């Protein structure tokens, strides 16, 4: 119909998905009320400057940003220099979604650089002569598989990163985030990430780490970060991620949990919010709707037959007007929510989420949902790791070929 | 002695007292990636940094050192760990530095590394005695600041002061009956003191919940509790409570209400019960009309609770093929 809205956030009926606080007003409501009020000016900006809606992913604007910063940054990233691992994942895999070759004076660089923070002693630091730590850690290798050449597949060493592995192994299955360092989900996750994708996984080296995370899962129905915390979409999608690398992903009470990631789609604004009653954040575009992909998959491995064919358990199309109509920088690179400025962690997130939410895949069924113009489309990304599936195979089958340090 | 915003500051390589030192620029190789091209300020302290650390001096200048280190940045863990180890070298007054790392997280508190710091501090003092009080302090700017729970649970745990924890939670609560990480710290408390078996428990915090969901229909984290304390033992074993939902829809109604009626359908299928077709049908359209009309955000959600509910309490769900 010509009266027909194709947006669904610009529909009618969607202002009655405004907030309701019953009349009873504390931090929480008036705070979502603030955003609501500031996503709707977003939504209704059309309609007030007279112009048809056109949602375009701006590719060449986030390029220049992401191919600058690949190579240079402003002090304003002095609060990152413990994490430059992360900003060279974060930065290619952007890159990776948004289909842009890397040169190969690039990815040389880049290898050269991560050996420089790689220590003697196994595992990647935060830069060079930093100690070593799991999350840069997690960050070095994805970096080095998304280039995924011979060159980027050796920096890695094996050998030191298992017996580095090893020494951050608690009694209870759980792993420090570094020697002398604090123990949450996001370790178990970083440790089974790099150890799977290279192959050097023990049959000793997880004993009890899926116990551990399944202890992390609260009456919410999603994890937190170490026992008994509040449910939160970070460690959350960790300990799911985690599970489905150890193939243990059944020790959770899949069917809470995956009620607690659904209603964390806000109602209203589209994106996510990492936990409930707290506000919408592009990056869980990612954490929280990656989710749904590995849910699907573990209850498909259990036969479920009421799963959909040709969409993920969540909005699919409302999340991708979020993060097109609210999380883009004209300047370039993406963001939290509008009012926040631009980063690449949220450039790199809100991006993998965008491509997790136009395509869906289940074995031999694919079926693709892409709202604004087609060359939004993005690279399809591994649930798990967040990295292109492509890059995924690539480097495990390299990994295969070479024996588990020890034999 | 000498802040890193002082007026007077001065950047280390025109401090006398570290002429002997020769700044370690960072090894960034031949041709950098993701450079930060840092201020003058940090480039410096980082570079007499890197060579303390190089040379492992254990010296009160070095200690003073990390102080700034950590101020430019208070995410540099390695900074963290020679910091720690100089406290230790030194015999450095762990309450002085108690003082210190409670500036610290008032000033960032949303900070991995300052938590983990002040955890590794009490630990060593085996000292809580300021804990509940600090983080409520913290608390009382950011009612959810994660690190600070998570910090509160630990101390409370390691150190079983329970005592008045509830008390705490029913303060936040009125304060602000949405805040979800006290709902969170309110079943945290009983799980481990009473637990939620005591039925006398069990019906106090039931009743208190109805009555905040009646204050305040709408607010998810009520509801969320109300079916995390129940849900463990299973809906349908509270046959009462569905006729009390019941009699809310008139005025107290939300789309969450209709949620927990289908949870209660879909456990009473489960468990065998009477007019099991009724009950199904029951659900079926309060996942439609969820689906379509009261929460459709979910649509993909309620669509799939709607299959499999009939794919297995259809009353052709266990007939043969051939029948
Ligand atoms: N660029 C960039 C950037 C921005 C924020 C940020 C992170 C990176 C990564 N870290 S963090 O502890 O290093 C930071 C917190 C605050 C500033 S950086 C934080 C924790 C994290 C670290 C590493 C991987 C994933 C998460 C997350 N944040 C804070 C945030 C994101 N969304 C809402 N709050
Ligand atoms: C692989 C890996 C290391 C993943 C980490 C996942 C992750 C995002 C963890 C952060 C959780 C957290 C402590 C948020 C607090 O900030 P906040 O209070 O601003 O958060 P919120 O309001 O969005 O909940
Ligand atoms: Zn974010």
């Amino acid at each position: 119909p010509v009266w027909s809205e194709p947006l669904y956030s610009l529909r009618p009926e969607h202002a009655r998905e405004r907030l309701q606080d019953d009349s009873v007003e504390t931090v929480t409501s008036i705070e979502q009320a603030k955003v609501e009020e500031k996503i709707q000016e977003v939504f209704s900006s059309y309609k007030f400057n007279h112009l048809v809606p056109r949602l375009v992913l701006q590719r060449e604007k986030h390029f220049h940003y992401l191919k600058r910063g690949l190579r240079q940054l402003t002090d304003a990233y002095e609060c990152l220099d413990a994490s430059r691992p992360w900003l060279c994942y974060w930065i290619l895999h952007s890159l990776e979604l948004l289909d842009e070759p890397i040169p190969q004076i690039v990815a040389t660089d880049v290898c050269q650089f991560l050996e420089l923070c790689q220590s003697p002693d196994g595992g990647f630091g935060g830069g060079p002569g930093q100690y070593p730590h799991l999350a840069p850690t997690y960050a070095a290798v994805n970096a080095l598989c998304i280039i995924g050449t011979e060159e980027a597949y050796n920096v890695i060493n094996r050998e030191k990163l298992l017996q580095y592995l090893y020494s951050l192994k608690q009694p209870d299955g759980s792993f420090l985030m570094h020697v002398g360092g604090e123990v949450d989900v996001r370790s178990a996750y970083c440790a089974a990430s790099v150890a799977s994708l290279t192959n050097i996984i023990t049959p000793d080296l997880f004993e009890g780490t899926a116990e551990w995370i399944a202890r992390c899962q609260n009456w919410e129905g999603g994890i937190g970060g170490v026992p008994g915390m509040e449910a939160h979409g970070g460690y959350t999608f960790c300990g799911l991620a985690a599970l489905v690398i150890l193939k243990k992903e059944r020790s959770l009470n899949l069917k809470s949990l995956l009620q607690w990631v659904t209603s964390r789609q806000m109602r209203f604004e589209g994106g996510f919010q990492g936990r409930c009653n707290k506000l919408v954040d592009g990056c869980y575009s990612f954490w929280q709707a990656g989710l749904l992909p590995l849910l699907h998959r573990a209850l498909h491995a259990q036969g479920d037959p009421a799963l959909s064919m040709s969409h993920w358990m969540f909005h699919q199309q409302a999340l991708q007007e979020y993060i097109l109509m609210c999380c883009q920088c004209p300047a370039g690179g993406l963001l939290d929510k509008p009012g926040k400025s631009r980063d690449f962690y949220h450039t790199c997130y809100c991006l993998s989420g965008l491509s997790i939410a136009q395509h869906f895949g289940s074995g031999a069924m694919l079926h693709d949902v892409v709202m604004g113009v087609p060359e939004n489309v993005l690279q399809p990304t591994h649930p798990v790791y967040n990295i292109g599936p492509d890059k995924v195979i690539q480097a495990t089958t390299h990994f295969l070929q070479k024996p588990v340090p020890g034999f | 002695f000498l802040s890193l915003d002082s007026p007077t500051y001065v950047l280390y390589r025109d401090r006398a007292e570290w002429a002997d030192i020769d700044p370690v620029p960072q090894n960034d190789g031949p041709s950098p990636v993701v450079q930060i091209i840092y201020s003058e300020k940090f480039r410096d302290v980082y570079d007499y940094f890197r060579a303390v650390l190089q040379r492992d001096e254990r010296s009160e200048r070095a200690f003073k050192l990390t102080r700034d280190a950590i101020e430019l940045n208070a995410a540099n863990y390695t900074v963290w760990h020679f910091r720690r180890v100089l406290l230790r070298s030194l015999q450095k007054d762990l309450q002085e530095e108690m003082n210190y790392i409670i500036a610290i997280i008032e000033e960032q508190p949303k900070n991995y590394q300052v938590w983990h710091h002040r955890r590794v501090l009490v630990e060593w003092l085996k000292d809580p005695s300021q804990e509940l009080e600090f983080i409520a302090d913290i608390l009382n700017q950011d009612a959810k600041n994660y690190h600070a729970w998570q910090h509160r649970q630990w101390v409370i745990q390691e150190f079983r002061l329970w005592d008045n924890e509830l008390q705490y939670v029913d303060q936040l609560l009125k304060e602000d009956v949405r805040n979800n990480s006290v709902w969170n710290q309110r079943h945290f408390v009983i799980s481990n003191t009473t637990g939620y078996s005591d039925r006398a428990v069990l019906e106090r915090e039931v009743q208190y919940t109805l009555e905040m969901i009646k204050l305040v229909p709408h607010n998810e984290s009520a509801w969320n509790y109300l079916k995390g304390i129940l849900q463990d033992r299973g809906l349908s074993r509270y046959p009462n409570l569905l006729n009390q939902l019941l009699d809310l829809q008139p005025s107290h109604s939300s789309p969450y209400l209709i949620a927990f009626l289908v949870d209660i359908y879909e456990d009473m299928l489960e468990n065998q019960c009477d007019n099991k077709e009724d009950i199904l049908n029951k659900a079926l359209e309060l996942c439609e009309i969820l689906a379509k009309e009261k929460d459709t955000i979910r649509k993909e959600y309620w669509r799939y609770i709607g299959r499999s509910l009939q794919s297995k309490h259809s009353r052709e769900s266990d007939i043969p093929a051939s029948v």
